[PDB]
């Protein structure tokens, strides 16, 4: 239980789901060349 | 290493194989003579 | 003698074929693609 610090590492949790976010690194290709 | 694969990884999404094979499939244009024995030399400081 | 007949020798020899060198294993079976192998073959005959 710590407080959080700019410049560190985080771990979003949803509350509802408990998955965590995270970039998928698949795309819809949409408008953008290298979106994730 | 991770940030190397990292770093070829960026380096594919923004070139894509297709477009390199591409460029690599256009050709040139030769030059030629005529009849008079001269060839006709096309401007290399221009030019693919 | 002209420019760009030096210019396309020297891309060849300092990319395609040291490219070509060094993925020689990768070459091991080519059963039926004999006419485009036999091709590269006689041309690497004639330039050198």
């Amino acid at each position: 239980h710590r407080t959080l610090l700019y410049g560190h590492a985080i771990l979003l949790r949803h509350s509802y789901s408990g998955m965590y976010l995270c970039c998928l690194s698949t795309s819809r290709s949409s408008t953008d060349k290298l979106a994730f | 290493k991770g940030e190397a694969i990292r770093i070829r990884s960026i380096l594919r999404s923004l070139i894509p194989l297709g477009d390199l094979v591409g460029v690599i499939s256009i050709a040139f244009q030769m030059p030629t003579i005529a009849k008079d024995g001269n060839v006709v030399e096309p401007d290399m400081s221009a030019g693919f | 003698a002209t420019d760009m007949a030096l210019a396309l020798n020297r891309y060849l020899c300092t990319a395609v074929l040291p490219l070509l060198t060094r993925c020689a294993p990768l070459f091991a079976g080519t059963e039926h693609h004999a006419s485009l192998i036999d091709s590269l073959l006689h041309t690497v005959y004639r330039l050198s």
